């Protein structure tokens, strides 16, 4: 046999392509919306303090 | 255009609509108050191209003077806006002042000049922004997050 042994976390045959997917993927987008709103907020707090 | 405005006509059109010269009052007009409406027109086409913007006047090219027959370049849609906008800067010279329907009809056209120069200038995305998932930016485009700028 050869030699070499995958390790798939969730993979599926969808069109004559292997996809495969781990844990993340999913909330990327999420994420990076978040980030966005805490640093829009920080620096619209910081430019009229009184 | 259809016949041309010369910077003269529109001097004349001006001069006419408040009585000062013209057949169809009583008589008359006078040389200098020709050179002297020219060259006030050409000092506000100046001034217009700050706030109005410009609109396709045709400047003098070199020193040399203005003349009444020389062409205008304007298209013949702005010569009522250009010539009530003028009668108002010269009524001066005359001692007069105008009634309220010249008020009215000048403030008319000139919005009729005004609707046909908007912009809306319609405001972009950032550059900090992400593009989602939904439009594939790994193969069908390429950069994630708006460019935001060029």
């Amino acid at each position: 046999h050869i030699p070499l042994i995958p390790v798939y976390g969730k993979r599926w045959f969808i069109d004559d392509i292997e996809r495969v997917e781990g844990h993340i993927a999913k909330a990327m987008d999420p994420q990076r919306l978040y980030n966005l709103q805490v640093s829009m907020l920080a620096d619209t707090a910081a430019q009229d303090p009184g | 255009m259809a016949t041309v405005l010369t910077k003269g006509e529109i001097v004349l059109f001006a001069l006419r609509k408040f009585a000062i010269a013209s057949n169809a009052s009583l008589t008359d007009v006078e040389p200098q108050s020709i050179e002297d409406g020219v060259n006030d027109l050409e000092d506000m086409m100046s001034e217009w191209m700050i706030n109005p913007g410009d609109i396709g006047y045709a400047f003098a090219t070199g020193d040399e003077q203005p003349l009444p027959d020389d062409e205008s370049g304007l298209p013949r849609k702005y010569k009522h806006a250009v010539g009530y906008q003028l009668l108002l800067r010269m009524l001066s010279d005359y001692s007069l002042e105008p009634t309220p329907q010249v008020l009215s009809n000048a403030q008319r056209s000139y919005d009729a000049l005004m609707t046909d120069t908007l912009v809306v200038p319609s405001m972009r995305r950032r550059g900090d922004f992400p593009v989602g998932q939904g439009n594939k930016y790994d193969v069908f485009t390429s950069d994630r997050y708006y460019p935001g700028d060029l």
